[PDB]
């Protein structure tokens, strides 16, 4: 546990990339009134597998996920989020994203050498499970949608200073052909992503949460030259739920 | 063809202050609204329409009587992702 | 600022420190006086 | 008599066709990792995301690029200066993208090359030579380091090192006109003073010994065979070329000295060069060449400007327009 | 990796010892002049 | 042609009453800028937030206006945001507290003047006064 | 003495070669020269003082031994603020004063006393070819540099403290009081890498380390003194070193240019023994200060600096380092390692915290940020700041450039240096630095290559 | 396919490097 | 102003008293 550590303990070790854990294998649970909420304090998402389905010049054969190898090193990892789970009135609770480090660029390396690039991102998350909840346990399955925005800002220049909101419009290398291609239209649209994140630990004590989580969000478009792949993250998280 | 903010600039946003789009740098024009109550109206965007800036909440009657001053230097035309993603609004890398 | 006592002497403290570089240029002109031998 | 005295007696041999010596056991093993690396990267590394901003260059003959624009590409900016070998990177690929046969290359080339000045000692040394060729070798080496090691320590970053490649060193130079105006530094003004005046002198010297050479041929074959290998008279009239020399120009601008005359030859480029090295080395800590923007103003105030101020605008078009993604910030602070 | 790593530190350990036991083996002796010192 | 009269004579208030520095006014403002101002203020510009520049349009901008003397010298003896609401006397050099800025204590008003008189005398010097900060 | 060439065999661009075997005139060449040193530092001072405006900060004002002597806690207060003008001005007229002994001693050796000591006393008088002499004269001097380290930890721990910018309540002069004292610190120090996270001892980033090596190194020179006075050179060292005195100066000059090396990168790099107060931010000080100074002015408009991305899609204020530690964004990134007394409270466990950075960031650190960032070590020949594209208008360069840029610079020469007098020591002792005998050209002996 | 020109010239060099030092016209006095 | 006339006096005075004794010691012949 990095709970005692301090900060020359802990650098140039690989200890910052990595969520909280919650040390009591305490079964516990965490009640819930049936109309409050409650605040979320740093709730952190570790991803450990990376896949991404690959796209086939056949049609009809199935698409399959195949694993990826992250290029970018322990910069992988989400954290310092501040969020809130409500209870509505039939007992169904909402996680809610609301700020925090709550995003990261993550290349992936898959077989044949395609380095696939996303923003794996949790931002605006809003997430329910069934409805009859009295408590948080290890049954709290918060399952939503979240927003991907474009990997490229559209601040971004490309190796031809061609952006969204600055750089040239047109290949200005090639005068009497500039206008001809379009990657001279940079667009930035807003993908979204599934996220399902599993309570498997709940320490009732302090209100410590832990899981895992499972997500699905496209990948790098580069402001829309190409199609999104599909990438699928698979990883743990933590959270401390404030009662 | 134009990408989506040469097409916002063939609106209105292009000629004057848009409430959900335009960057705070835009609001030192109007006297007394740079930083704070450009912050509030950043902070408190979107809107349907102008007449509601005067509805955020926690406006002073100072803060109030200039907003009705400019409110012809105002348009509201749709959020537009590309200037307001990754607080753009707020720092959109201009110096 | 020099402490007041010794502000009269302000200029002097000014050419001081570059005493050294002539140093270096008078061993030169010492060798100039006995013919580089 | 000791198979450690017989490995000593090899090593220091003069015999060996490649001289070896203690500084050859460090420079050959590194030379030889830093010559593999190096052309295995050049013609098949994947691309390298230099600036740290996801942004990866490709630098490699297999991934588009000809010969002109292939680099081996500095380490990525996230790094630094922070060590990274191999053993410190999750894969082989990871290593690859961050820039790693960059520092591997650069470590082991910096390492080799201060081995071939110390086996330049020895091997003069072993044969009874006076010692200073090393000396004069120290400022190719001098600049090789002020641009491989020690412009990104003074800047923080291995990624300002000068790329392994030849449109990258005109990157390398462009960007540091930009931010330094190496021109105006007279340091390099040295530099450039070592070069020109180098090739200059080399010239004179070849042109003069060739135009005094004794006639020993006929004008069938070349000039050069009048010359034995190992002979002992000399094959030019020194006092033909003095006497020429000091005609043109005047009798005590000529050297009657031929080992004054080469001195003077060895000297002069080798202290350019160590002057401009320095420059270099100096700009690492960011203490540029001269800034006369707005030097000159008229009496009301008014700027006129100079070639300086036009040379600056130019400087400005760079600086703005290089690593255009990187920057979030209004100083580029290093 | 580390495998890498242990190899990496043997073959420098190697070559640096040879380099100072090389130079520590009465390498003045080793000169076609003069070699009492 | 010479730094003339009318070039020296800048707004003194917002009622239309001007001043006209002397020309040891203006180099004694001049000097000021320099050893003091020009640190974040080189050539009109703000190297710390240059959303609020020392141009001629950000300075008439201002709450109140700071395209006059009484004004630049208010500002210097409190300064405030851009908008005249949040204060400001910690966070920029001002005369009224030296203990955190005693680079300024030395500075009478005098020499507050002339440094207002410099600052809106040289925006009419320079065409590149108060821009980006790389322009 | 020979004074000429014809007497000597040395030209007089060579003549201080003529006094290699003429002790008591080297000495006096030793000792003027020390006279110039001690000269430098007083003048210098004294000129350093008289120009010093002591409300403005020392870095702003071209000062490199002021922020010296304020280091050692001298005429200064809390954030490194000038209380007393009258300490450095003690320190210059003392040096300077000294200096005209050391010249007057130089002088006489070197023009009036015997030109060989050996004579004379066989104390003082030394052959270059005496290892027990050489040796003890090492010996003295050893003990002599642990005594003036000692003297440094006597006035951090005795006689009134050093300037910690580490200190809590803000940086100030103060009495180290547990010195470290632990082996394993203070040599772990040097078995820390030369790069980037470990920096090997530029690193140093407290005063009781630092003062606990002063300590260590103080016993550890005194105890080389009396080893070297009681001891002679063994075998191994005999056989592999050359024993002359162009060779013990080669020696030297290696040493000299490795520590040229080292206090340029310390000044460059360290904040601790050179304090920012006195000698300015470092580089990469300025770098995380203008990252933090904009974190904090887009704060205040609103921004969420933790959930905004740039344009690349790393954060625009706040990303990850490659271990995963929280950092600041944009180039600034390269810049992780900076740790500074401005910073650290802003600093968790992970790196920079949001809690923190939210709610507890005061007046005084948006102040020195922005003092810093406006302060870099970017500056002209002609020392015009900033970068290199601003307009004449801001008089600055930093001491830590100009300190830098020198001691590199010194240090390459003296590497330069070393390998000639080295190359030269070994010519010398092996009979050929005068040329090639032509009857014993040994490439004619030996056989061809190929 | 222009990286195998590249890759032939390269090796042009490098070969005649090789062949330069290692059967290169002996220097012999006569 | 005052101070740059001293400041040139000064060091024209130190400019002159290093030639000064190498001046008196060669017109005298000393042990040069
Ligand atoms: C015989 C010798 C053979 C030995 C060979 C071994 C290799 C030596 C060279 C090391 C290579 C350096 C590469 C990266 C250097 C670096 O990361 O930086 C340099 C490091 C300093 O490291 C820095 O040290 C810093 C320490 O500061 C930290 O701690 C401080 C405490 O105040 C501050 O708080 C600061 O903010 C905080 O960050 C940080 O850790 C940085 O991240 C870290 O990079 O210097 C050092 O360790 C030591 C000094 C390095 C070498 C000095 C220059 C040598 C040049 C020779 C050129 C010769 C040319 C002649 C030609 C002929
Ligand atoms: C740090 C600088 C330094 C020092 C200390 C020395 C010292 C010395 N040199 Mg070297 N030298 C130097 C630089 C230096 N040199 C340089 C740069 C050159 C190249 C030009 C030379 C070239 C050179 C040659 C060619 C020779 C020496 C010799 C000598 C020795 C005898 C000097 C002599 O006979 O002078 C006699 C000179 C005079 C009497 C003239 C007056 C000199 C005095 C010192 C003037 C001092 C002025 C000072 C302001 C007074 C202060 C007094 C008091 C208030 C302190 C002496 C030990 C000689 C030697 O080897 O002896 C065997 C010799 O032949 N030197
Ligand atoms: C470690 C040495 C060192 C350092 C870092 C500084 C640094 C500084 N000094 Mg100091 N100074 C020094 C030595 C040093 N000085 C010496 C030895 C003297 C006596 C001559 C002085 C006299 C002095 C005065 C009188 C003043 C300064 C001032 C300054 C500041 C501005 C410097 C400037 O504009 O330079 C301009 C840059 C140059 C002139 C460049 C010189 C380049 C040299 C000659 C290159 C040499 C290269 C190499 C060694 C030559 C070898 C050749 C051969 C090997 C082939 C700065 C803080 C000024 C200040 O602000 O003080 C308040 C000031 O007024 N200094
Ligand atoms: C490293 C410096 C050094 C060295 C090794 C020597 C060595 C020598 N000197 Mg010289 N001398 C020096 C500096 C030095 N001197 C200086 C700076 C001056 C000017 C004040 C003189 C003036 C001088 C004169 C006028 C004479 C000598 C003589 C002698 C010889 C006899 C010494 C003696 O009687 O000692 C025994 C004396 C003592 C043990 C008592 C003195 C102890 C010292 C002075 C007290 C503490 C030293 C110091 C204050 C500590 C701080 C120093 C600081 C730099 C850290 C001897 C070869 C004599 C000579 O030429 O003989 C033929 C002679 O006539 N010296
Ligand atoms: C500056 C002062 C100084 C000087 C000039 C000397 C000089 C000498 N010492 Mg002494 N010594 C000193 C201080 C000094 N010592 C101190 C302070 C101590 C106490 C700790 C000692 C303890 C000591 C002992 C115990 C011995 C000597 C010996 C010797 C002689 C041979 C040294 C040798 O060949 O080293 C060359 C070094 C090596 C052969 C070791 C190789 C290891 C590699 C090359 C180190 C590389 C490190 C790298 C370059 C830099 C990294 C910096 C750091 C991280 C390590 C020589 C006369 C020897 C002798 O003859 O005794 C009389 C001996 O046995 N010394
Ligand atoms: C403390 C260090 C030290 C010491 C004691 C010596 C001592 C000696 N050296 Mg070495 N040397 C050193 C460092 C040192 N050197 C360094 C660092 C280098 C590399 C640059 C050299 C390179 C060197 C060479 C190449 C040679 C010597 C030689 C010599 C001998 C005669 C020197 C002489 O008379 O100079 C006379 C002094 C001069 C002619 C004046 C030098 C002029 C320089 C370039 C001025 C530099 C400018 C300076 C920074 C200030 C700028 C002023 C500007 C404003 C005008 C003497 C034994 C000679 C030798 O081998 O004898 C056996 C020789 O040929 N030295
Ligand atoms: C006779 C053929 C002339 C060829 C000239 C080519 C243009 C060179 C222009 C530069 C002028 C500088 C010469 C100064 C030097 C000078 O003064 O030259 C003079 C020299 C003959 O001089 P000497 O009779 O004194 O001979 C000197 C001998 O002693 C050699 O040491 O001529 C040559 O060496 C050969 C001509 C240059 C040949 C260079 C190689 C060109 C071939 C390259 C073709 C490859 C392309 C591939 C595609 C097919
Ligand atoms: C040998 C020789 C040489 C060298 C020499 C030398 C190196 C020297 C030196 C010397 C020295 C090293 C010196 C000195 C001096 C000092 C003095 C003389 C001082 C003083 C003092 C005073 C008088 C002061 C005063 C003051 C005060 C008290 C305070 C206030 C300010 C004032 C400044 C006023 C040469 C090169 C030439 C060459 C030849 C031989
Ligand atoms: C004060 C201080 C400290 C401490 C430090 C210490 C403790 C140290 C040390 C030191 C040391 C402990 C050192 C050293 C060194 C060594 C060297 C530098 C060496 C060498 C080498 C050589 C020179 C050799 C050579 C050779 C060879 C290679 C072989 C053959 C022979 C010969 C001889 C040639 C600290 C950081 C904590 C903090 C700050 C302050
Ligand atoms: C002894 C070594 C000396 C160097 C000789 C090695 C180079 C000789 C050519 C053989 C290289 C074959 O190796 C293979 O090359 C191709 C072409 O770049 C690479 O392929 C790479 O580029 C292509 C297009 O540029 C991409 O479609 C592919 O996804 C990417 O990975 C493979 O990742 C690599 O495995
Ligand atoms: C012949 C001369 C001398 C040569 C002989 C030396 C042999 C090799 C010595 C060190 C090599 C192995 O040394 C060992 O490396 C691993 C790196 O994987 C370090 O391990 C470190 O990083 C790894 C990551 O890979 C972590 O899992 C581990 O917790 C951490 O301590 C060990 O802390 C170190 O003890
Ligand atoms: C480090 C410690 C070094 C100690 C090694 C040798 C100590 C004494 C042994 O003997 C010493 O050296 C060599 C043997 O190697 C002898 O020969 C010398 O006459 C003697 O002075
Ligand atoms: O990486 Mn390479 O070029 Ca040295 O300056 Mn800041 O960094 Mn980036 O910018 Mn400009
Ligand atoms: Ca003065
Ligand atoms: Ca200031
Ligand atoms: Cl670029
Ligand atoms: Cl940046
Ligand atoms: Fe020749």
């Amino acid at each position: 546990d990095k709970s005692q550590l301090t900060y020359d303990d802990i650098v140039n070790t690989g200890l910052a990339n990595v969520c909280p854990e919650i040390s009591s294998f305490t079964r516990g649970t965490i009640e819930v009134e049936p109309n409050t909420k409650y605040f979320v304090s740093d709730f952190c998402m570790e991803p450990q597998e990376y896949f991404v389905k690959e796209e086939p010049v056949n049609k009809r054969q199935k698409a399959e996920y195949v694993k990826g190898k992250v290029l970018t090193r322990q910069t992988t990892s989400l954290e310092q989020i501040r969020g809130s789970i409500a209870v509505g009135a039939d007992g169904t609770l909402t996680f809610k994203e609301k700020d925090g480090i709550d995003f990261q660029p993550i290349t992936v390396l898959l077989p044949g050498g395609e380095e696939v690039p996303f923003f794996f991102t949790v931002k605006n998350f809003t997430g329910t499970t069934e409805p009859g909840f009295t408590s948080i346990n290890s049954s709290t399955d918060f399952v939503g949608d979240f927003n991907v925005p474009s990997y490229r800002g559209a601040g971004f220049l490309d190796p031809k200073a061609r952006g969204l909101y600055t750089g040239y419009d047109n290949a200005v290398a090639l005068p009497s052909a500039a206008d001809k291609f379009r990657t001279n239209k940079k667009e930035t649209p807003l993908g979204k992503g599934t996220l399902s994140l599993q309570v498997t630990q709940v320490d009732g004590s302090t209100g410590e949460i832990a899981g895992i989580f499972e997500s699905e969000q496209p990948s790098d478009t580069d402001l829309g030259a190409k199609e999104p792949l599909d990438v699928k993250v698979r990883g743990i998280f933590y959270g401390r739920v404030d009662t | 063809e134009l990408n989506a903010v040469d097409a916002k600039l063939t609106t209105d946003f292009g000629q004057k202050i848009d409430l959900n789009n335009s960057d705070i740098r835009d609001f030192r024009g109007l006297r007394g609204f740079y930083p704070n109550l450009a912050s509030e109206i950043i902070k408190n965007a979107p809107y349907d329409t102008v007449e509601e800036v005067l509805d955020i909440p926690g406006l002073s009657e100072t803060q109030k009587s200039r907003l009705e001053a400019n409110l012809g230097s105002f348009t509201v035309t749709e959020p537009s992702i590309e200037l307001t993603s990754g607080d753009d609004r707020i720092n959109p890398g201009v110096y | 600022k020099l402490p007041e006592a010794y502000q009269i002497f302000d200029p002097l403290v000014d050419v001081l420190p570059v005493i050294p570089l002539f140093f270096l240029a008078l061993a030169f002109v010492w060798q100039a006086a006995v013919g580089f031998k | 008599a000791s198979l450690w005295e017989q490995f000593c007696q090899w090593v220091t041999s003069t015999n060996n066709r490649i001289y070896v010596g203690w500084f050859g056991t460090l420079m050959i093993p590194t030379l030889l990792t830093a010559t593999t690396c190096f052309i295995i990267a050049f013609i098949a590394a994947p691309p390298v995301d230099i600036d740290g901003i996801r942004e990866p260059v490709a630098g490699s003959l297999l991934y588009g690029n000809n010969i002109i624009s292939g680099a081996v590409v500095p380490s990525s900016n996230a790094i630094g200066l922070h060590f990274y070998p191999i053993w410190e990177a999750a894969s082989l690929d990871e290593w690859l993208y961050n820039g790693g046969p960059y520092q591997l290359v650069v470590f082991h080339f910096l390492i080799g090359i201060f081995c071939y000045m110390g086996r330049q000692w020895e091997l003069s040394y072993r044969l009874g030579m006076r010692p200073w060729i090393c000396v004069a070798y120290s400022a190719p080496v001098s600049a090789a380091t002020a641009v491989f090691l020690i412009y990104p320590i003074g800047q923080g970053s291995f990624s300002d090192g000068m790329p392994l490649g030849i449109s990258g060193t005109f990157n390398f130079m462009i960007v540091f006109q930009a931010e330094h105006n190496i021109l105006m530094h007279p340091f390099h003004m040295l530099g450039v003073a070592g070069v020109f005046g180098g090739s200059l002198f080399s010239a004179m010297h070849g042109s003069l010994v060739t135009s005094s050479l004794v006639r020993e041929t006929t004008e069938v074959e070349s000039q050069n065979y009048g010359y034995k290998f190992g002979q002992e008279e000399e094959t030019y009239n020194i006092v033909a070329a003095h006497g020429y020399f000091g005609r043109l120009i005047f009798q005590y601008a000529s050297f009657n000295n031929s080992r004054s005359l080469h001195f003077f030859l060895g000297a002069w480029p080798v202290i350019g060069i160590w002057f401009t090295a320095m420059g270099v080395s100096t700009m690492a800590f960011n203490l540029n060449g001269f800034n006369f923007n707005q030097s000159i103003l008229d009496s009301q105030g008014r700027v006129i400007g100079t070639w300086a101020d036009v040379l600056n605008r130019a400087n400005i078009g760079f600086e703005v327009m290089h690593e255009r993604n990187a920057h979030n910030f209004p100083l580029d602070l290093a | 990796m580390l495998t890498l790593k242990i190899a990496v530190y043997i073959v420098v350990g190697l070559f640096i010892s040879l380099f100072i036991f090389g130079f520590l083996s009465s390498d003045p002796t080793r000169n076609p002049g003069r070699k009492d010192f | 042609v010479e730094l003339t009269e009318s070039t020296r004579t800048i707004p003194l208030d917002e009622a239309g009453g001007t001043t006209t520095l002397t020309a040891r006014q203006f180099t004694n403002g001049q000097k000021i800028f320099v050893d003091t101002c020009t640190q974040c203020h080189l050539q009109g510009k703000t190297k710390t937030n240059n959303n609020v520049s020392l141009g001629l349009a950000d300075l008439a901008g201002a709450e109140p206006r700071r395209d006059n003397v009484l004004a630049l010298v208010e500002f210097l003896k409190n300064p405030k945001s851009y908008d005249g609401e949040d204060d400001y006397s910690e966070l920029h050099p001002n005369i009224s507290r030296p203990d955190i800025y005693p680079e300024m204590r030395n500075y009478t008003e005098d020499d507050i003047f002339d440094v207002a008189g410099y600052t809106l005398i040289a925006p009419k010097l320079d065409e590149r006064w108060g821009g980006t900060i790389y322009f | 003495g020979g004074r000429d060439l014809p007497s000597t065999g040395f030209a007089w661009w060579s003549g201080n070669a003529r006094l290699i075997n003429l002790s008591g005139k080297l000495l006096g060449a030793h000792v003027a020269h020390a006279g110039l040193i001690v000269f430098w530092a007083g003048a210098m001072t004294l000129f350093e003082v008289a120009h010093f405006i002591p409300e403005k900060p020392m870095y702003e004002q071209g000062l490199i031994l002021l922020p010296h002597i304020a280091t050692l806690g001298w005429g200064v207060g809390p954030a490194g603020e000038v209380t007393d003008i009258f300490p450095f001005f003690v320190v210059g007229v003392l040096h300077l004063i000294s200096s005209a002994v050391l010249g007057l001693g130089g002088i006489y050796h070197a023009l009036r006393g015997p030109e060989v000591l050996e004579e004379y006393s066989s104390f003082f008088g030394y052959d270059w070819k005496d290892k027990n002499q050489m040796t003890n004269i090492i010996g003295y001097h050893l003990i002599l540099l642990g005594c003036g380290a000692l003297l440094l930890v006597f006035k951090a721990m005795f006689f009134g403290g050093v300037y910690d910018t580490w200190a809590p309540g803000g940086g100030d002069v103060r009495v180290i009081t547990n010195p470290t004292l632990n082996p394993a610190i203070i040599f772990g120090y040097l078995l820390k890498a030369p790069f980037g996270g470990e920096g090997w001892i530029i690193s140093v980033n407290n005063m009781e380390d630092i003062i606990g090596g002063h300590i260590w190194i103080g016993l550890i020179c005194i105890s080389g003194g009396i080893w070297h006075i009681l001891t002679k050179p063994f075998g191994w060292a005999r056989r592999a070193l050359i024993w002359s005195g162009e060779a013990y100066l080669s020696y030297s000059l290696g040493a000299l240019s490795l520590m040229g090396f080292i206090a340029s990168v310390f000044v460059w790099f360290n904040n601790t023994a050179y304090p920012s107060e006195f000698y300015g931010p470092t580089g990469m000080e300025a770098s995380q200060s203008q990252a933090f100074t904009f974190l904090v002015r887009d704060q205040r408009l609103g921004a969420n600096i933790a959930s905004a991305q740039g344009p690349t899609g790393l954060g625009k204020y706040l990303m990850r380092s490659p271990s995963g530690e929280i950092i600041f964004g944009g180039e600034t990134m390269r810049f992780w390692d900076f740790r500074g007394p401005w910073l650290e409270p802003l600093r968790g466990p992970n790196g920079l915290d949001l809690d923190k950075l939210r709610n507890d960031i005061q007046p005084w650190q948006v102040r020195r940020a922005a003092e810093y960032m406006t302060h870099a070590p970017l500056g002209s020949l002609n020392s015009v700041g900033g970068v290199i594209t601003d307009v004449n208008s801001f008089n600055y360069v930093s001491p830590r450039a100009w300190l830098a840029t020198s001691h590199f610079v010194l240090g390459f020469f003296f590497l330069v240096g070393h390998l000639w007098h080295a190359g030269r020591a070994r010519a010398a002792a092996a009979g050929f630095e005068k040329g090639i005998d032509r009857e014993t050209e040994p490439t004619l002996f030996m056989p061809d290559l190929d | 396919m222009e990286s195998v020109a590249y890759i032939l010239v390269l090796t042009m060099a490098l070969a005649v490097l090789f062949f330069a030092i290692a059967f290169r016209e002996p220097p012999r006095i006569e | 102003n005052l101070e740059p006339i001293f400041q040139l006096t000064f060091l024209g005075l130190i400019v002159l008293a290093g030639p000064a004794v190498v001046f008196v010691l060669a017109f005298r012949g000393g042990d040069l």
